[PDB]
């Protein structure tokens, strides 16, 4: 089941710091917001952005695997040195590929390969949009993302789930509206799922795991950290790890609001999403699906992270 | 350790200071500098094979030729003749730009005669040859008088090997000033080590060697480490008053520089390569605190001058070495981080909780708030070992071991192809005992390192704070008492009311922001501090350097506004009544609003004393000083709960105060609203270092030494990039510290601005207005020197951010705005500044432009400064922006002008400078294509490329709608 | 939430002002979207103007509610009592607002929520300057496309379905337009400095009237639409945004002091203002009524939109700055 919700207007998403400070900015669309959303309308898989452009497609976070040039980079170790570094097979240093990456080109990525046409810019998706003078010293300006004439939000829930089909219910930071609708699960996830048997052998025999992160995790256990617990890779069916070779980017540092307790919730670090790990695991991955939950938070659409060969 | 540092002391004078001079009997002279310190023959040899490796790579494998004659270009110019082929008189080259320079009073002062070159047995060399015996026997006389009394002075060999480390060379160039001249001395302390290829001087060579030296001793394996505090600009934009601004900056220096001291003092001073310890004020500051060097306050040690970065290499026997030095630096930052918070704790949060309760509530979270702070930085310590290729056949086998080695890295193409390239033109000398050696790619292991970082850093560990409300300021991390939102209200308001001078009672702040409010209060009793004296600068908020304008009565409001507070006398007599009627109502003004406080009975008396000295200058504004209610929150105090903003009958003094500050606007002009913050950085320092930008190795050897060696070394040289060494890459960090601190402050306190960081390249001030823009240009002018005097400079390109910005803005909202600027000045090419006016109501402008055109900006400002031309010719030329075309550009264009100039020769040079400014613009195409701003930074056949591009319309309707905002701003600027 | 939304026609009679962000040449740039660039009003300022006239007209008392007037004075007392008397010197004091506003319109400044929450205001007719037909209304395709989006959430029954067939391609330099902006004899038309040949077709501007009358009434704002139908004109989306861009009313001020009887130093700036006869549309998202003891009258979602609908039909209110000036003042016609 996938809730399609097309905004009528800008959306606001608030940052950690407050806002007597006027000014204030955005952020990307986080789970426990958009989980508040569908709970007013279980556990929420993620979510995604859609355009509808002829065609209906979804699309990820790009990975940062991905470079400018749409050349991807491995994780090779020297012994000599005995260090791994991640190359690109055109240079040793490279930027993150910012933009958006769809599910039809995703399929084919996870197999080590990306077309050009696969891959979407950021700008071409959504905007920052800035509004001064809001409301002698009360005016405040604050950014807002503007989304494109044919682009969305896509929120991935699983089938076990049922509620009202179409509607218009309010998301967002200030009192905005989206118009949601309940869509059928499109080709894409059934080509990733029928691929997923391919890919998963090729993962195998090769022994070589790629974790993807399309939505922020909190993999922290005691505190919050970035790093990858054998614990949990052994959940899955792996024997045995060799090495872990992590590429994200700065934390996102979130909180909120609890109504509940008419207290702010604690301050919570999590992996941003788009971040891909590197296991060299020993044995087989016995997952039956080509998407895990990690981390803690899992229900809201936290850790959503798909598989990949290399 | 002893034994140790005598060693390290013997590896840094392995080679006299004037090595050069003559190359027969240097060793002899390396000897008796070091006297009853000289090293045995197999220390002698370890020393050599650590100089001879490493160092400088493509030195030593190049003074090897054997065509015909091994060459020498020395000062002796006596040698054997029959195999030597001497050159000519020793040169230096610049380490980046190849800039060669000559030491003219060195050859003055040296016997001048008319045969170039003497025989072993030449006739008429008796005199000469005694006349230069004589002067060198004059400089070994007063280098070892030196030595000996640097010797004498100190006991401890540790203590007596930094501070010669630190000093020798200052000490050595004052002696010979004061002996020879002060030319010749500043010229023979610029010696070229290597006089074959003098990329690098003499002093370099010698710290890269000791570096070298202790790094493979004991069989100690050498290491590469870098070590990284992140993120910086997140912790520096979090702030409120210019005073945070700077408290922050001054923090992560402080820190840095305390991981920095602590590799220092367990190793060595020389270990370190980025930052160039030798010569910053916190390296002094350093010094005098282990009570090594009195330390001078020739330097103000007030600004941030150490990156957050720092390179170093040691020698380690294990990864387990590695380790425990990675906990020691930990421990010592954290341990300095511990002493600060506590002194916070016990100093302030217990100053005013000493008998409440809420104390005793609130400490049960005094664990979590130490966890918080100490974990709020992410420490990266990424080491390569340095990898021992064996070379134990032939100069050909050797050779090809070490490039299978690197074949067998399995890299990208390119970068392996460069080394390849490398190390062939490295094989390609004619010796048998050239051996390639395991530093030889040095650079490449640098690269590995900096790649390491940039995915070690990216890891993170952050404790799991508990619930409650965030911190106002930072807005990311939990106020301290956060338990109860009514508690801790309370608890900041009762901190208020014990701390009125900084903190606001509404501002609940966490550990973080708390630390960085009082920091300054703090250092003055800290280490490195207390004993140094003066280092918190007497500015607190942006008002202060906005209102740092000079006028054109040659006064600045800054001055005046102290002189309120009577600590610097106004020279000018002619307002000197008005001064004094103002200084007299704010007195008044002070003492009732004093006797009201203390009526209230809510702030110590001493912090309302001390206000009369210390009242803001925000209360200056007259727009602030609508009501008793704006002046209290303008003061700091909230008159909501105080309850004074009813008292109706304090509008006299109000009124005429006023009536007081406008008459002295009469003649004076408004305190200025605008304020500039400028942020450069430096133009692909890490292709710099990877020898892309490198030049070839022809521009790095003597220039008369590729014509007289073998045609496959010419060859070879000719068309081979060069790689940095430890020796180049010292030389490098030298440059850039020389930039950074000998020449940044200068010309930030020449523009009446303030400079808050200045680590290597990037630079932070913040300038009034009509300053910024003087200095840009030469900030800029300075970085891309070569050899200014003699003393060098990184000679690189430059990227920078300006944003003309009111002082009521948010701090990080601006800073973020700089920031951003930045960043686009780099995406739109390189060696450009990105300039952006953020006016008050709602303008917003930008400007992309190359430095050499900004001036050209400001010509037409005189046009419009004394109205020789209509200031209404640039908004006609706006409405032409969407429709103007290359080939009537300059005729209508000269329509304009001809139209808005009353004289002729106005409106010719208006077009002129029009014409020759707007060439240089950088634009924003919606194609992503950059090669037309790398066309534009250059400076080319730029208008033939647009006539060949497809394009040219829309390129140049851009650039000329940019030059004229560009025009506008700068205009705007000025009045 | 959000059971029921209607939409809010606005019709400017004289030039507004709304709001301030680049200003590369208007010293207060009008309030413009981010994507495209369209002209637009916050969603903040057209629900805190609308709630301003809402509380203003509790004020007077003349929200008559199913033909019967709305006293809210004794309403107050009959849903709440106690302090409700005393809540009324919270109205006489101006720290409160009366009911009616705080259970629709949103709460006061310091529990609860609006009853509607108020969207942004799309454009849908740009006034040009034309050759022939003086000016014209001109719209572009995702103009209609955001309109069919917006309106597939109200109306349905069968305009919704008929609204579907608006679909059309327009290149950049061609136009669809009527037979009054047309020039005679050649066949092109020219508006702000910009020739565009015409498209042959006669259904997408007869679509558009007629979902216009439909559900706007056959009095287009005091106006007969038919009139209007011979002055609609599509253009291309790059010639719409430059149009809506650069066609605004650029105005330089000034201030001038007695004493001398010139313009004051660094007194002159440029204020750009939206065109006068620019037709624009809201959203008002009306959710369940916030349970606080409501009366019968408007119990149901159902009872507060027609309430809305009826008290702000035809109705004239300022938007935006400028008040002082006549400038920003706006007839809204709900959408019935
Ligand atoms: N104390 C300081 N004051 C001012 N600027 C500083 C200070 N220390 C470092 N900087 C500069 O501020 C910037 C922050 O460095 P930082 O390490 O965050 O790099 P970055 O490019 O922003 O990203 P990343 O965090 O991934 O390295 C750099 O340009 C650095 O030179
Ligand atoms: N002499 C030096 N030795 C070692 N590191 C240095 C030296 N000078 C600068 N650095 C470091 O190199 C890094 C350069 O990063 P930066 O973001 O400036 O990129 P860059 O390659 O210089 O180019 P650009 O900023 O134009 O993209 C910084 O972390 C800086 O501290
Ligand atoms: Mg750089
Ligand atoms: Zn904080």
């Amino acid at each position: 089941m996938i809730l399609v919700m097309k905004p009528y207007d800008s959306l606001l998403f608030r940052e950690p710091r407050p806002f007597n400070n006027h000014v204030a900015r955005t952020i990307l669309p986080l789970p426990q917001t958009l989980a508040g959303a569908v709970r007013s309308a279980f556990e929420i898989l993620g979510h995604f952005f859609y355009r509808y452009d002829g065609k209906f497609e979804l699309l990820v976070e790009s990975p940062h695997d991905v470079t400018q040039n749409l050349g991807l980079v491995k994780p090779h170790r020297i012994d000599k040195l005995g260090i791994t570094i991640l190359m690109d097979s055109e240079g040793i240093k490279f930027r993150p590929f910012n933009g958006f990456l769809k599910f039809s080109g995703l399929i084919d990525y996870l197999q080590g390969r990306i077309a050009e046409d696969s891959v979407v810019e950021r700008q071409k998706i959504f905007k920052k949009e800035r509004r001064v003078g809001i409301a002698e010293e009360h005016f405040y300006q604050v950014e807002m993302l503007r989304f494109s004439d044919d682009c969305g939000i896509a929120v991935w829930v699983e089938d076990g789930v049922d509620f009202d089909d179409e509607g218009i219910l309010g998301v967002g930071g200030e009192r905005r509206f989206v118009k949601f609708e309940k869509r059928e699960e499109p080709e894409c996830i059934t080509n990733l799922r029928s691929k997923w048997k391919k890919i998963r052998d090729k993962i195998n025999e090769t022994g070589r795991l790629k974790i993807y992160l399309a939505t922020p995790a909190i993999l922290g256990a005691k505190g919050y950290s970035s790093k990858l617990d054998y614990d949990l890779l052994g959940d899955i069916g792996i024997e045995r790890v060799r090495s872990v070779n992590f590429i994200g980017g700065k934390p996102v540092i979130f909180s909120g609001w609890d109504f509940v307790t008419r207290k702010p919730k604690p301050t919570r670090y999590a992996v941003p999403a788009g971040s891909v790990y590197f296991v060299e695991f020993e044995g087989e991955v016995k997952l039956d699906m080509p998407y895990l939950k990690l981390g803690k938070l899992t229900k809201l659409g936290y850790g959503l992270c798909f598989m990949g060969v290399w | 350790d002893n034994e140790f540092w005598l060693n390290k002391i013997r590896a840094f004078f392995h080679d006299p200071p004037d090595k050069s001079f003559e190359l027969k009997t240097h060793e002899r002279r390396a000897s008796f500098i070091l006297g009853e310190l000289k090293p045995s023959k197999s220390l002698k040899r370890i020393i050599k094979n650590a100089d001879i490796q490493a160092s400088s790579l493509q030195r030593v494998d190049l003074e090897k030729s054997i065509h015909k004659k091994e060459l020498k270009s020395t000062f002796d110019r006596i040698h054997n003749t029959e195999k030597y082929e001497y050159i000519g008189q020793p040169i230096i080259r610049h380490p980046v730009t190849g800039e060669i320079k000559e030491y003219g009073t060195i050859l003055a002062n040296l016997p001048q005669t008319q045969r170039e070159v003497y025989d072993v047995d030449d006739e008429g060399k008796e005199d000469y040859e005694e006349q230069f015996q004589e002067i060198l026997s004059r400089i070994l006389k007063i280098e070892k008088k030196v030595f000996d009394d640097f010797k004498n002075r100190y006991s401890d060999p540790k203590d007596l090997y930094i501070s010669l480390w630190a000093f020798y060379a200052e000490k050595l160039k004052e002696a010979l000033e004061e002996e020879f001249s002060a030319s010749f001395a500043e010229e023979f302390v610029n010696l070229p080590a290597y006089t074959l290829s003098p990329d690098h001087t003499l002093f370099d060579h010698a710290d890269a060697t000791s570096a070298i030296f202790g790094a493979e001793i004991d069989g100690k394996k050498p290491v590469l480490v870098l070590f990284k505090i992140s993120p910086v600009q997140k912790f520096i934009a979090d702030a409120r008053k210019e005073k945070d601004l700077w408290a922050a900056s001054h923090m992560l220096s402080t820190l840095t520089f305390k991981a920095i001291s602590f590799i220092a003092d367990k190793f060595g001073p020389d270990v370190v390569i980025y930052p160039h310890l030798r010569g910053n004020p916190f390296f002094h500051a350093w010094l005098h605190s282990k009570k090594i060097w009195e330390f001078s306050d020739s330097h103000s040690l007030k600004i941030a001058s150490v990156p957050n970065k720092f390179l170093a290499l040691v020698g380690v026997s294990d990864e387990k070495e590695l380790n425990n030095l990675r906990e020691g630096i930990r421990n010592e930052i954290e341990s300095f981080l511990a002493d600060l918070f506590d002194k916070l704790w016990n100093e302030v949060i217990v100053g005013a909780l000493e008998h409440s309760d809420a104390l005793k509530h609130l400490g049960d979270k005094k664990e979590i708030h130490k966890e918080i702070l100490l974990k709020r930085f992410t420490l990266t310590l990424s080491s390569l070992k340095i990898h021992d290729v064996d070379v134990s056949g032939s100069k050909e086998e050797a050779y090809e071991k070490v490039k299978d080695f690197v074949r067998s890295l399995g890299l990208p193409n390119a970068i392996e192809s460069k080394y390849l390239q490398w190390l062939d033109m490295l094989g390609s000398v004619e010796a048998s005992n050239n051996r390639p050696t395991k530093y030889d790619l040095y650079s490449l292991y640098y690269e590995i390192l900096t790649v390491l970082n940039a995915i070690e850093s990216t890891h993170f560990d952050k404790p799991a704070e508990p619930a409650g409300y965030k911190c106002t300021l930072c807005g990311e991390h939990l106020a301290i008492g956060g338990e109860s939102r009514e508690m801790m209200e309370n608890v900041w308001g009762k901190i208020h009311k014990r701390w009125p001078s900084h903190l606001r009672s509404n501002e609940r702040l966490c550990a973080v922001c708390a630390v960085k409010r009082f920091y300054p209060k703090f250092i003055e009793t800290l280490d490195i501090f207390e004993g140094v004296g003066k280092v918190v600068p007497d500015i607190e908020s942006v008002s202060e350097v906005a209102m740092c304008r000079r006028t054109k009565h040659g006064i600045t409001w800054k001055e005046v506004y102290d002189y309120l507070r009577g600590l610097k006398n106004v020279d000018d007599e002619k307002l000197l009544g008005k001064l004094e009627n103002l200084k007299h109502s704010v007195q008044t003004l002070i003492n009732n609003v004093k006797s009201e406080l203390k009526s209230r009975k809510v702030y110590p008396e001493e912090f309302l004393e001390g206000l009369n000295r210390n009242f803001s200058n925000e209360i200056l504004y007259s727009e602030r000083l609508r009501d008793f209610n704006t002046l209290l929150d303008t003061l700091g105090f909230d008159a909501a709960k105080l309850g004074l903003d009813d008292v109706k009958n304090y509008e006299t003094m109000i009124s005429e105060l006023r009536e007081r500050l406008s008459e002295v606007y009469k003649m004076l002009g408004e305190p200025p609203k605008y304020y500039a913050i400028l942020m450069m950085d430096g133009d692909e320092m890490g292709k710099l270092l990877s020898g892309e930008k490198l030049k070839t190795a022809e521009h790095y050897l003597h220039s008369a030494i590729l014509e007289r060696v073998s045609d496959a070394l010419r060859v070879k040289a000719k068309t081979v990039r060069r790689l940095i060494t430890p020796a180049a890459h010292s030389s490098i960090s030298r440059a850039l510290k020389n930039f950074s601190v000998n020449h940044v402050p200068d010309v930030v306190r020449k523009g009446n601005g303030t400079l808050i960081y200045s680590g290597g390249d990037d630079v932070l001030v913040l300038l009034p207005v009509d300053t910024a823009f003087d200095v840009a240009t030469e900030l800029a002018m300075t970085f891309s020197t070569s050899w200014n005097g003699w003393e060098m400079l990184p000679g690189n390109k430059l990227s920078a951010g300006l944003l003309i910005v009111h002082y009521k803005h948010p701090l990080y909202d601006a800073l973020e705005k700089t920031r951003e600027l930045l960043q686009k000045a780099k995406k739109l090419g390189r060696n450009a500044i990105a300039v952006g006016l953020l006016k008050r109501s709602g303008s917003y402008y930008e400007s992309v432009v190359n430095f050499e055109t900004l001036e050209d900006a400001k010509a037409v400002a005189n046009l419009l400064v004394k109205e020789q031309v209509s200031p209404r010719i640039i908004y006609e030329l706006l409405n032409f922006a969407d429709v103007i075309s290359k080939e009537f550009l300059h005729q209508l264009v000269k329509y304009e002008a001809v139209r808005h100039s009353i004289d002729k020769n106005l409106a010719e040079e208006f077009q002129s400078v029009f014409a020759r400014g707007h060439q240089g613009v950088r634009v924003e195409l919606e194609g992503n294509d950059e090669e037309i701003n790398k066309y534009i930074s250059d400076g080319a056949n730029l208008e033939t490329f647009l006539d060949k591009y497809e394009k040219a319309v829309d390129v140049i309707r851009k650039q000329v709608r940019g030059f004229l905002n560009l025009v506008k701003i700068l205009y705007e600027s000025i009045r | 939430m959000f059971e029921k939304a209607v939409v809010f026609g606005l019709y400017s009679i004289t030039p507004v002002h709304a709001g301030s962000a680049e200003l590369s040449v208007i010293a207060l740039p009008i309030q413009r979207e981010r994507h495209t660039g369209f002209p637009v009003i916050w969603g903040q300022s057209l629900k805190g103007v609308l709630r301003s006239r809402f509380r203003q007209l509790e004020l007077d008392e003349k929200i008559e509610v199913e033909s019967q007037k709305w006293k809210w004075k004794e309403k107050t007392k009959e849903v709440l009592k106690e302090k409700a008397d005393e809540f009324i010197k919270k109205v006489e004091e101006r720290k409160r607002d009366p009911l009616l506003t705080e259970i629709v319109f949103g709460p006061a400044t310091d529990e609860h929520a609006g009853a509607v929450s108020v969207g942004d205001a799309k454009i849908l007719l740009f006034p040009v300057r034309s050759a022939k037909g003086v000016f014209a209304f001109v719209t572009s395709p995702i103009v209609i496309q955001r309109l069919k989006e917006d309106f597939e959430l109200v109306s349905e029954i069968e305009l919704k379905q008929i609204l579907s067939r608006f679909k059309v391609e327009l290149s950049n330099n061609e136009t669809i337009a009527g037979n009054a902006l047309i020039l005679n004899g050649e066949n092109k038309v020219i508006l702000e400095d910009i020739v565009l040949k015409v498209k042959s077709d006669s259904n997408v501007i007869e679509n558009l009237v007629e979902v216009l009358k439909t559900l706007f009434g056959d009095n287009f704002f005091g106006k007969p639409i038919e009139s209007i139908k011979e002055r609609i004109a599509i253009v291309s989306d790059d010639v719409f945004k430059s149009f809506t861009r650069f066609s605004t009313e650029i105005v330089a001020r000034v201030r001038i002091d007695a004493e001398k009887g010139t313009v004051a130093r660094g007194g002159l700036w440029y204020e750009e203002f939206l065109p006068s006869d620019t037709l624009m549309y809201s959203l008002i998202a009306v959710g369940s009524p916030k349970k606080e003891n409501l009366p019968k009258e408007v119990d149901n979602t159902q009872k507060i939109v027609n309430v809305l609908k009826v008290t702000f039909n035809n109705a004239f209110l300022q938007i935006g700055g400028d008040e002082t000036v006549g400038k920003g003042f706006v007839k809204v016609r709900a959408g019935v």
